[PDB]
C-alpha cells in the first residue's frame, strides 16, 4: 500500500 | 467553510504550514459546533502536505486547501471543509468536569537564566488554568494550586481535590528551555529557544495518574540575549516564543478532551439533609432538573505494598434533582428505606 | 515467612524453640537455620501475621 | 466476607472427655458454632464416629463439602477436596468409616477440615467451619492410647 | 481511517 | 427474642412499642449497615406487616436471619408510616453494638433447650 | 508499502543504508499493524547490501530497496514491502506487562568529561522510560527509580517491584563513551565518540535475572571540545550522537519485545475481600469482563546458597472478572468452597 | 458555509 | 530463514 | 552453499 | 445569530 509518515511524540527531543 | 490559519516560520515551511492548518480546522470545528476533543486524532494524519485529505468514521470527510501565502514572513491557509455535528456521543449528555491546575515547575532553573524567566511555570499554569476555564467543551477550572502533586501520595492528592472540590489535578514539569543559535553573515543572530513540558493530571477520587503526556516545541527568542523579559508582560505572549507556548496550551487542552472528556462524570455527595441529598455539581455544569441518577458506594483502599486501588459497591439507590443552584444542586432519594445507607463521599452518575 | 533472633545464641535453644512453634501449630512449621535464627511461616496479610505473631511470641 | 466460624490459634483446644476402655472421645469446641466430637468404643471391628454438633441445629437438609483447606499461615499450598457429605435437618452432622480418619489425619498434618455449606438460619447464605489443628498432636496421641486400650469386644 | 477518541467508562 | 422449648425450630421476634401500633401497616425490614462501615450497599430483606394494636412479629426463617445479620455487624431496620407521627415514614433499627456476647449465651441456651413440650 | 528511511553516515556507508532500512521497516511494520517483536530477528539476516530480500516464516516475505539517496550527508531510503499481520501469535492474548526503569549508571565518570555529559544515564533511563510507555505494544511503564537492582539481592529486587507494582525491572551500566579523533589537512577534525550500554532486565515475583544484552555504537560529536552539553536539552539529542542513543533505545525497546512479550503475563492478588478479589490489572492493561483466569499459588525460595528459586503450586481455582476499573480489577472465585486458600500475592493467568 | 473570524479574551496576551 | 521469537512460557 | 555474513553483538568492542 | 443574554434565574 502506501505507509503514512505521520511524527509522534519526541521521547526526549 | 471559510478559515484562515496563521503560522510563523520557524525552521520548516511545512512545520508552519501544518500548523496554520491545524488552526484554520479548531477554529472550523469550534465554529461549527462540533466536538473540539475528535481534533487530536486528526493532526497524525495530517503530516502529509497532500492538497486533499481523505478521512472516515469522522465529523470532518474531505479536506481541500485553496490558498497558501507567507505574507509578513507567517503562513496564512484558507480552506473549506465539510463537518457534520453529530448530536449524540459519549461526551454531550455528562456533566462538566471540574479540573484543579497543580503547580508547574522548571526543573532546571539553569535553563531560565536568559531572559530570567524563572516564574514561566505559574505564568503558563495561569494560561493552562485560562485555556480549560473559557476554551474547553467539557471542563470546569477550579483554579490554581501552590502543591505539588505526586503519584507516590495518593492520600495528599485526594486531600487537596477534597480541599478544592476538584475531580482531576493536572500538574507538569518544564524540562527545557535552552537556546541554540544560528549565525549568518548577511544578518544577525538567530536565537531558536526549546520549550519542552511533562503534563500529568491526577484522579482526585482515588489518587489515581488518570493522562500522561509530554510536548516539545521551539520557537525564535526575538529578545536581547542579556534582555530581561517579564512572562506576565504582553511582550513575552505576543512574541513567538509566547505564540508558541499558547499553541502548546492549546494542544494540551485538545489532549485533555480526547482523553478524558468521555469518562463518565461522577458527581459527589456533599451533604445528606434525611432524604435529600446535596450534588457537588450544579447549574454552570450542565445539571437540569428531572435528571435521575444512580448512587454507587465508594470505597477506595491504599492496599498493602502503599499503591491506590478503586472499590465501588453497587446500590439500588435511584435520586432525582429536586432543586437546582448555579454550583449546587439538591437531590431527592426515590427510595425513602434505603435512605440512611448513604454516606457523604458516595458519586453518583446520571442515568441515560 | 517471619525469624526470630534470640537474644542469647545456643544451637538448642534455637531448636527447642522451633519444637515450641511445631508442637502449637503442626509439623513443618518453624525451622531453625544457626545457633541465632528460627524461621516460622506467616501468612501473607499483614494484618493476619500481627494475629498470628501475637499467639506465637507468647509461646512457652 | 461470609461467615467462617474457626477457633483462632488462642482459641483452640482440644480434650479428652471420655477415657474408658469403653469408649474414647475428642471433643474440639468450634467457638460461636459448637464440638466435633470424635467418639470410638469397644467392638471387633474398627469404628469411629465424627459428629459436628451445633448450638443452633441444623435447618434444612444441605449437601456440604468437607475440603482439607491449608490455614493462613502456609503461604503457597493449595486445598485438597476430601469429599461431599449431607447434613440433616435438626441432627447433628456424621461423618463416619474412613473419612473421619481422613479428618484425624488432616488435622495430624496442621491443615484446616473445613466443612462449606448454606446455612438455613443465615439467610440460605453459605458458611464454612473449621477445626483448628493448633494444640491437637498432644491429644492425639491421647486419644489413640485411648483406642489401643479399647476392649476388643462389645 | 483516522482513530476514534475514547469510549464511555466508568471509573 | 424469644425460644421455646418444643421438638420443631422456633423463634419469635417480638416489636414491641410503649404507644402501640396504630394502624395495619406494610413495613420493610432492611439490613442496613451502620454508619462506621462506608462502602457497603444494604440489602433488601422482606416485606413485613405490622398490625393494629399488636406487637410487630417476625416468625421463621426472617427471625433467624434477623439474628444472622445482626451477628454480621449490620442494623435490622423496619420502616413504616407511624399513624401517631402524622403518617410520616419512621425507621426502626437494631444495634449489633454489644451483641456478640449475648448471641452467644443465646446460642447456648437454645441448645440447652428440652426437645419436647 | 511506502515508507521512508534516515539515518546519517558515521564511518561506513553500509551501516547507515542499514539503518535507514532498519528505521523504514521499524515503520511500515508500526503502520501495518504487524508485532514488532519480531523485527529483531530480522535485522541479522539485513547484513548484505542485496538489492532483494528472501525470508520464510514471518510477517514479510520479500523486500526491494527502490531508491538509495544521500541527500544532506544522510541516507535515505525508500523501500516497498509486503507485510502479512497475522491474527494470533503468543502476544496478541496476553495483558500488558508493568515495567519499572531502574538506575542506569556511568561506570567511569572519567569519560563523561567531555561535554560534562554526566547525567546522560538517569536522562536516558528517562527516554528509554518513554519508550517502553508509548512506543511498545506489550509493556506498561510504572516510572522510573533511584535504587540499584542487583542478581546479589533478589529480596531487595522482590521488595522494590512490590513498591513499584512493577512485573519487570530494567537496569543497565553506560561503559563506554569514550572518544577518538581524526584529522585532516583540508577540513577540521571529526570526534566520534562512543556510546556502549549493558542492559539487565530482572524478574520482580522472584528476583532472577531474565534479559541480558550490550549495545555498542558510534556516533559524530559534534559541539566543541571544551564546550558543556546539556543532556536534557534539544541541542544534545537533536545532534547525531542523540539520534544515535535514540537508534538504541529503540533497539532496547525492540530486544525486550523480542524476548518478553510472549512469556505468558501473570497478574497478582492485591486484596481479597471474601468471595471477590483484586487484580493489579485493569482496563489500561488490556482486561475485558468475561475473562476466566486461572488461580496459582507463589511459594518462591532463596535456597541454602543464597540463588533465588520458583515453585508455584496448582490450584483448582478459576476466577471470572465482574467489574473493570481503569488501573484494578474485580474477580470472583467461581469455587466458593475453595476461597479461603486465596492468599495476597498468589498469581493468575488468563485462560485461553 | 462560511466560518466567522470574531476574536475572543485573550488567555494571557 | 529467519529465528523465530521466544514461544509462549509459563514462570 | 552460501553463508552469511551479519554481525552480532560486540563482545567488548 | 447572536447567542442570547442569560436568561432567568434562582439561586
Amino acid at each position: 500500500c502506501a505507509m503514512l509518515e505521520p511524527i509522534e511524540t519526541d521521547e526526549v527531543t | 467553510y471559510e478559515v484562515t490559519g496563521v503560522a510563523t516560520i520557524v525552521s520548516s515551511e511545512e512545520t508552519a504550514r501544518l500548523h496554520a492548518l491545524e488552526d484554520a480546522l479548531f477554529k472550523a470545528v469550534n465554529f461549527s459546533g462540533a466536538d473540539i476533543g475528535s481534533i487530536s486524532n486528526l493532526m497524525p494524519l495530517l503530516e502529509e502536505s497532500r492538497n486533499e485529505y481523505q478521512f472516515t468514521n469522522h465529523e470532518v470527510r474531505y479536506i481541500l486547501v485553496e490558498s497558501e501565502r507567507k505574507r509578513r514572513g507567517k503562513v496564512e491557509v484558507k480552506i473549506r471543509v465539510d463537518i457534520y455535528p453529530s448530536a449524540t456521543g459519549c461526551h454531550t449528555d455528562q456533566y462538566k468536569k471540574t479540573i484543579l491546575v497543580g503547580n508547574i515547575e522548571v526543573a532546571s532553573p539553569q535553563q531560565a537564566v536568559m531572559g530570567q524567566i524563572y516564574q514561566v511555570g505559574d505564568d503558563f499554569s495561569r494560561v493552562v488554568n485560562r485555556q480549560l476555564d473559557q476554551t474547553s467543551r467539557s471542563f470546569v477550572s477550579v483554579g490554581t494550586t501552590d502543591y505539588s502533586i505526586s503519584s507516590n501520595y495518593p492520600a495528599r492528592t485526594q486531600m487537596i481535590a477534597q480541599d478544592n472540590g476538584a475531580q482531576y489535578i493536572i500538574g507538569g514539569v518544564i524540562t527545557d528551555l535552552t537556546a541554540t543559535v544560528e549565525s549568518q553573515l548577511l544578518q544577525d543572530d538567530i536565537i531558536n529557544r526549546q520549550f519542552a513540558l511533562e503534563m500529568k493530571v491526577f484522579d482526585g477520587k482515588t489518587g489515581h495518574e488518570v493522562f500522561n503526556k509530554a510536548y516539545r516545541e521551539v520557537a525564535r527568542w526575538p529578545f536581547a540575549k542579556t534582555s530581561q523579559v517579564d512572562t506576565r508582560s504582553a511582550r513575552f505572549w505576543a512574541s513567538t516564543y509566547g505564540e508558541m507556548m499558547l499553541r502548546v496550551s492549546r494542544n494540551i487542552m485538545l489532549d485533555l478532551e480526547s482523553e478524558l472528556s468521555c469518562k463518565i462524570t461522577l458527581p459527589e455527595v456533599v451533604a445528606v439533609f434525611g432524604n435529600t441529598v446535596t450534588m457537588d455539581l450544579g447549574r454552570m455544569h450542565g445539571v437540569k432538573e428531572g435528571d435521575k441518577l444512580q448512587l454507587w458506594h465508594t470505597a477506595s483502599f491504599i492496599d498493602q505494598n502503599g499503591l491506590p486501588r478503586n472499590k465501588v459497591s453497587q446500590s439500588e439507590i435511584t435520586l432525582t434533582v429536586s432543586r437546582i443552584y448555579e454550583h449546587e444542586a439538591e437531590l431527592t432519594i426515590d427510595q425513602p428505606n434505603l435512605a440512611s445507607s448513604v454516606q457523604i463521599g458516595d458519586v453518583m452518575n446520571k442515568i441515560l | 515467612y517471619i525469624t526470630f533472633n534470640l537474644l542469647e545464641s545456643d544451637f538448642t535453644t534455637a531448636q527447642r524453640m522451633a519444637d515450641a512453634v511445631n508442637n502449637f501449630l503442626g509439623p513443618q512449621m518453624a525451622s531453625a537455620v544457626d545457633a541465632t535464627s528460627v524461621r516460622v511461616r506467616a501468612p501473607r496479610d499483614v494484618s493476619q501475621r500481627v494475629a498470628f505473631l501475637s499467639a506465637i511470641e507468647n509461646l512457652e | 466476607m461470609g461467615k467462617r466460624y474457626v477457633a483462632t490459634p488462642q482459641q483452640s483446644q482440644w480434650e479428652m472427655v471420655v477415657n474408658t476402655p469403653l469408649e474414647c472421645q475428642l471433643v474440639h469446641p468450634i467457638p460461636s458454632f459448637g464440638d466435633a466430637v470424635f467418639s470410638s468404643r469397644a467392638n471387633k471391628k474398627i469404628n469411629l464416629d465424627f459428629e459436628l454438633k451445633m448450638r443452633r441445629p441444623m435447618g434444612e437438609t444441605r449437601n456440604v463439602s468437607l475440603i482439607s483447606m491449608p490455614p493462613p499461615w502456609r503461604p503457597g499450598e493449595h486445598a485438597d477436596r476430601i469429599t461431599n457429605l449431607k447434613f440433616f435437618k435438626q441432627f447433628d452432622g456424621y461423618v463416619g468409616g474412613q473419612t473421619a480418619w481422613g479428618i484425624l489425619s488432616e488435622l495430624e498434618k496442621g491443615r484446616y477440615p473445613t466443612f462449606s455449606y448454606q446455612d438455613w438460619q443465615s439467610r440460605d447464605q453459605r458458611i464454612e467451619v473449621a477445626l483448628s489443628s493448633v494444640l491437637f498432636q498432644n491429644k492425639y496421641n491421647a486419644f489413640s492410647d485411648c483406642i489401643s486400650n479399647l476392649l476388643k469386644y462389645s | 481511517q483516522v482513530p476514534e477518541k475514547r469510549q464511555q467508562t466508568l471509573f
